[PDB]
RNA sequence: UAUGCCAGCUGGUGGAUUGCUCGGCUCAGGCGCUGAUGAAGGACGUGCCAAGCUGCGAUAAGCUGUGGGGAGCCGCACGGAGGCGAAGAACCACAGAUUUCCGAAUGAGAAUCUCUAACAAUUGCUUCGCGCAAUGAGGAACCCCGAGAACUGAAACAUCUCAGUAUCGGGAGGAACAGAAAACGCAACGUGAUGUCGUUAGUAACCGCGAGUGAACGCGAUACAGCCCAAACCGAAGCCCUCACGGGCAAUGUGGUGUCAGGGCUACCUCUCAUCAGCCGACCGUCUUCACGAAGUCUCUUGGAAUAGAGCGUGAUACAGGGUGACAACCCCGUACUGAAGACCAGUACGCUGUGCGGUAGUGCCAGAGUAGCGGGGGUUGGAUAUCCCUCGCGAAUAACGCAGGCAUCGACUGCGAAGGCUAAACACAACCUGAGACCGAUAGUGAACAAGUAGUGUGAACGAACGCUGCAAAGUACCCUCAGAAGGGAGGCGAAAUAGAGCAUGAAAUCAGUUGGCGAUCGAGCGACAGGGCAUACAAGGUCCCUUGACGAAUGA
RNA sequence: UGUAUGGCAAGUCUAACCGGAGUAUCCGGGGAGGCACAGGGAAACCGACAUGGCCGCAGGGCUUGCCCGAGGGCCGCCGU
């Protein structure tokens, strides 16, 4: 039995005095009315902030942490097995509609990896080089100058 | 109120074991299972690897999921395991149902609760 | 497990391995959900005329004549919900979504579980079916699909001690209530489901309470009518095999 | 259709030629064997036996066939009025069986004896 | 005990309730234009007796033909009289005949009539003659082009919002509109006509930057289809009317060529299966209608009536639904199976006839102007500098040129050729047909199950109800008595039932007549709850209750 | 935007629509796209603890106060 089902006989259906559930006055105006007067509370403040760059001049990178690559190396037997070698462009999903692929450095690298991607972070390099291995930048990744 | 008949049976079996045999774990797991689904455990493998030890059964009062690596030879007991979780555990250890754990260990000894 | 195959005379003609899906744990709540969805999804949209009771220029006289402020036309009250011939306040609306959604996995698990409930002799007898067997489902040879006559299927089911179920369903109930005026006067118990492989059994379809189906499309409803698991079913050797990868 | 309202509608509002099917009665064992039919459109002149009413068991000749009301008048199947007059009690052909036919018409005989069509 | 209070009983009144459904409501599929060859609509007629409805039109509930159908019939509507039908009627399908007057209403006028040969009016062609043609008006909504509010929201209000909504003017179709890039701009070594659906996304954008408002490219689908002029170069090689003769058109250009895979011209290579015109012309499917179509009407009991119970038996590619004196697969119509026809798809697809695709080199021959574009003023849009449009003024180039790529200029790059035109299919609606339903079930559901847009109200625009049910069968009450009496009443007859007797299934409450129980003409008013007494009570569905005594015996307690 | 229940889970769900069929149900296909899987910054742009310390509930362990202590709590540290 729901709350709605127990209302017959209550007269007011939980609204208090029968003088309550009338029009928009009970809401203090229609919709977001008085967002700066009587109902200013918990509203985002009035005003403009910043600018937006045109959508076609906006680049969207496909990100992946070293932790995701490293945890799934034995499962990724469909890729190259070196002295492991993996092209990141084939691992990340939605890499078609993305502008470039970037490897970020969150987590640990327990294996020796040779990663090929368009961009790498300072911490993505340190973790792959420090755990014995190389980082190969693509021909598309030759933008850093 | 639960709607699954199998979960209702598991809870009743966990209770029967905690009252009959010398255990407090199965009654503790039963109390968490009687609680809402949102409170139940959603444990990944990287957590069982960090806090579990060998020859000590891991009891999850919820469901085990497949994120992360498990190297330890542990017997994991849960209400359910994901397809990948059960596959990844059986490679290095053993994924056991909580219904089996009650028959194999009714006293609930040498057991670690992980959430 | 093992399932005994029967020829058109009702004699044992070998046996094949009963597939893995028949060992799926019976889950009546999930089966009931899949049937509740199927029954709701075939329901038609309805609703009263959006303008019923609003086709009048009726006005209230207001204060002054010792009468309630009710809209009147030619000294007769109109429009308002409390008035005879007035609009229906909160009527059935056509815009209402009367369909229920179900996840493919949750629905597929229900089909598997309903199929599994068919393999338990006690559940089948608990559902209501009348039979004299231990082994269930009844597994018959592929030469069943070639039968043309209905009376020939009667003889086979009598030889299989499974005809007593059609005698249960050979009693129509004249329902209580106004469903009668809408074409829903009768109803009868659900008996045997016949699952074939190529075409549904034209020979078995007219049997009292019987339902015919094919293994590529046999659903939760024909497998568990009204959400009640454990229907007395007969499979074709090839149907048993095709219903394995569902 | 399957809807009861539409079923009764089509029967009560059926055109005159379609009302012929509403005055059909079953044939006896001998007549079913002779013509290859189960039933026939009852005609004025046929001999019939009452199988269901208060007149169950009685035989008589068909005096009138009213297509409009879809009923028949059979001989001696009467009701006595208050003045003393014996008026016919209309019978539904469904409660009646044909024992002998009136084959004066060449077309009715031809229709009854052909295997392609029914009368 | 008068007037009278409470409850009940018998009978009314009333029409709730229950059961029933010839009507609604909603969803789905199919289909879809009519009209000067006078529509739609309306008026008045039309029947043996005919007021309403339906049909029909002076040939008037109908005439003819073909096919179907069949022994009956003469609508709704069961009367009386009479008639028609084996010379094959009724009835149904198709086609045809007739088809008054008003009505776009068209000779002129007029409240449905009248006055003295009529396309009135406006047009095109033209034999310049109304000779040949066109337009007009209707249609449920859908569609396209114009005109365009306010309440309201913003808690006031002006921009904004309601909303390009309501409403108005004009117009087409069965669908409309759109449409083969002066496109896009995931900027690309990329896409490739157009609608529509899903998404992109409440994103970009707008906005007293308040409230609010709000795309697109792309993508996944549906369906797919591309073409014709103007000009260059030719220059009467042409077109329309007519049987012909003959006439009209046309150098202010008919016709050929050609249309960004630019084309033309000149010189060559090869070739066509492209395109355009034209002939033929479906399968399948879908929608509807139709033919055929299995098996009990056996026994006993109950009943007014078996379609009930018990017993025996049967069919099923048919156990959908309905009918029939009560619960019916087998009594009747149907239902499955098979087959037929019409309509739509569609004058489409396929096939065919004809034409002829294309490539090289040269050639500044051709390629749509108040346009592109700028400025003033407005509207509109998400369009922001960067939407679309209107108005006023100004205003270019000529492919060696021009436009676009979300501010302007110049260069580069990429895309694309405006100011001419056509175009199937996929999508909207629901008049019309058919189907369906966890919709409503006669104060509901349409306003309308009934005479329903009826009766009735208003000068008019307009407004607008209520009314469903005898019975299995009319067997719808003969005869007699009474009475002023075809009234009514009494007696009587029918039926299972008249307390089923005509607004006639059931028959609630309020309430009325009569009557039973209780109270009652010296007595006080929320009408009762709980206790306890009087009086009253057929059975049934409740069976307990009283007194001596005795046992037990809390708190309390002589 | 919560909550209860249920499926699946580092993922999850299909939309329009297509095929089948018992033809509005239903079986199969469809991941376009949405949300989640990293954040911070107006923007350019840059890009994180699969655990380093201490308390300690439940639970487990032991030779019965002592250990291990998920979750939780207090810190460190890391991205911008
Ligand atoms: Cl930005
Ligand atoms: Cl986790
Ligand atoms: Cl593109
Ligand atoms: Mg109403
Ligand atoms: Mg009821
Ligand atoms: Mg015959
Ligand atoms: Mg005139
Ligand atoms: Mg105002
Ligand atoms: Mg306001
Ligand atoms: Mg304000
Ligand atoms: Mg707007
Ligand atoms: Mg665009
Ligand atoms: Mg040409
Ligand atoms: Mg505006
Ligand atoms: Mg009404
Ligand atoms: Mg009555
Ligand atoms: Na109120
Ligand atoms: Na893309
Ligand atoms: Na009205
Ligand atoms: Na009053
Ligand atoms: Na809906
Ligand atoms: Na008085
Ligand atoms: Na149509
Ligand atoms: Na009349
Ligand atoms: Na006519
Ligand atoms: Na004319
Ligand atoms: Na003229
Ligand atoms: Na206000
Ligand atoms: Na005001
Ligand atoms: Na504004
Ligand atoms: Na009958
Ligand atoms: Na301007
Ligand atoms: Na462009
Ligand atoms: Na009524
Ligand atoms: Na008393
Ligand atoms: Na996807
Ligand atoms: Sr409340
Ligand atoms: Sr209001
Ligand atoms: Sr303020
Ligand atoms: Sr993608
Ligand atoms: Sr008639
Ligand atoms: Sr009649
Ligand atoms: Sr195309
Ligand atoms: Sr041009
Ligand atoms: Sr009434
Ligand atoms: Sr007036
Ligand atoms: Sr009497
Ligand atoms: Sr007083
Ligand atoms: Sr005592
Ligand atoms: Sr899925």
């Amino acid at each position: 039995t729901s709350k709605k089902k127990r209302q017959r006989g209550s007269r007011t259906h939980g609204g208090g005095s029968h003088k309550n559930r009338r029009g928009a006055g009970h809401r203090g105006g229609r919709g977001d009315a008085g967002r700066d007067k009587h109902e200013f509370h918990n509203h985002e403040p009035l005003g403009k902030s910043g600018f937006k760059r045109p959508q076609k001049v906006q680049e969207e990178a496909a990100t992946i942490d070293v932790r995701e690559i490293d945890e799934n190396v034995t499962l990724l037997a469909a890729d190259d097995v070196a002295e492991f070698r993996v092209d990141v462009r084939d691992v990340v999903e939605e890499a078609d509609d993305a502008d470039y692929v970037k490897v970020l450095g969150a987590g640990q690298v327990r294996h020796e990896l040779t990663l090929i991607a368009d961009d790498f972070s300072e911490g993505a390099r340190e973790k792959v080089e420090g755990a014995g291995g190389s980082v190969e930048l693509t021909d598309l990744g030759e933008e850093r100058q | 109120s639960k709607t699954n008949p199998r979960l209702s049976s598991l809870i009743a079996d966990l209770k029967s074991a905690a009252r009959s045999s010398g255990g407090a774990v199965w009654g503790d797991v039963a109390e968490r299972l009687e609680k809402p689904r949102r409170t139940h455990a959603e444990v990944n493998l990287g957590r069982i690897e960090r806090y579990a030890q060998e020859d000590e059964t891991v009891v999850v009062p919820g469901k085990v999921l497949g994120s992360g690596v498990l190297q330890k030879d542990v017997t994991v007991a849960a209400v359910d395991f994901s397809g990948t979780a059960e596959t990844k555990i059986d490679q290095v250890g053993e994924a056991v149902s909580l219904e089996q754990a009650i028959e194999n260990n009714p006293e609930g000894s040498h057991v670690r609760v992980i959430r | 497990m093992q399932a005994t195959i029967y020829d058109l005379d009702g004699n044992t003609d070998g046996e094949v391995d009963l597939p893995d899906v028949f060992e799926t744990p019976v889950r009546s709540d999930l089966i009931g959900k899949a049937v509740r969805a199927a029954q709701a999804n075939r329901k038609q949209d309805y609703g009263s005329d959006e303008y019923a009771g609003l086709r009048t220029p009726a006005e209230s006289f207001g204060s002054g004549r010792g009468q309630a402020h009710v809209p009147k036309q030619d000294g007769r009250a109109r429009r308002v919900p409390q008035a005879v011939k007035g609009r229906s306040a909160h009527p059935p609306k056509t815009e209402k979504d009367r369909s229920l959604d179900l996840n493919d996995k949750e629905r597929q698990l229900a089909v598997r579980s309903a199929l599994a409930a068919t393999a338990d002799a006690d559940l089948v007898a608990d559902r209501g079916h009348e039979f004299d067997r231990d082994e269930v489902p009844v597994v018959v040879s592929d030469d069943f699909e070639d039968l043309v006559k209905t009376q020939e299927v009667v003889s086979l089911l009598e030889a299989l001690d499974v005809h007593a179920d059609i005698d249960r369903a050979d009693e129509t109930k004249i329902k209580a209530g106004q469903g009668s005026a809408r074409g829903r006067k009768y109803r009868r118990p659900a008996s045997i489901l016949f699952v074939t492989s190529d075409e549904p059994s034209t020979a078995a379809r007219n049997l009292a309470g019987a339902d015919v189906a094919t293994a590529s499309e046999v659903n939760t409803e024909d497998l568990a009518p009204g959400g009640a698991p454990g229907r007395l079913t007969v499979f074709t050797e090839s149907a048993l095999a095709e219903v394995a990868e569902r | 259709s399957k809807q009861p309202d539409k079923q009764r509608k089509s029967q009560r509002r059926a055109p005159l030629h379609e009302r012929h099917k509403q005055v059909r009665a079953t044939l006896s064992a001998d007549l079913r064997e002779e013509y290859g039919q189960r039933n026939v459109r009852v005609n004025a002149g046929d001999t019939v036996e009452v199988l269901r009413g208060d007149f169950a068991g009685e035989e008589g000749e068909v005096i009138n066939v009213d297509l409009d009301k879809a009923v028949i008048h059979v001989e001696d199947v009467t009701l006595e009025k208050t003045d003393g007059e014996e008026v016919p009690r209309p019978l539904d052909t469904s409660n009646v069986r044909v024992t002998d036919l009136d084959l004066e018409d060449e077309k009715r005989e031809a229709r009854l004896e052909s295997e392609d069509d029914s009368a």
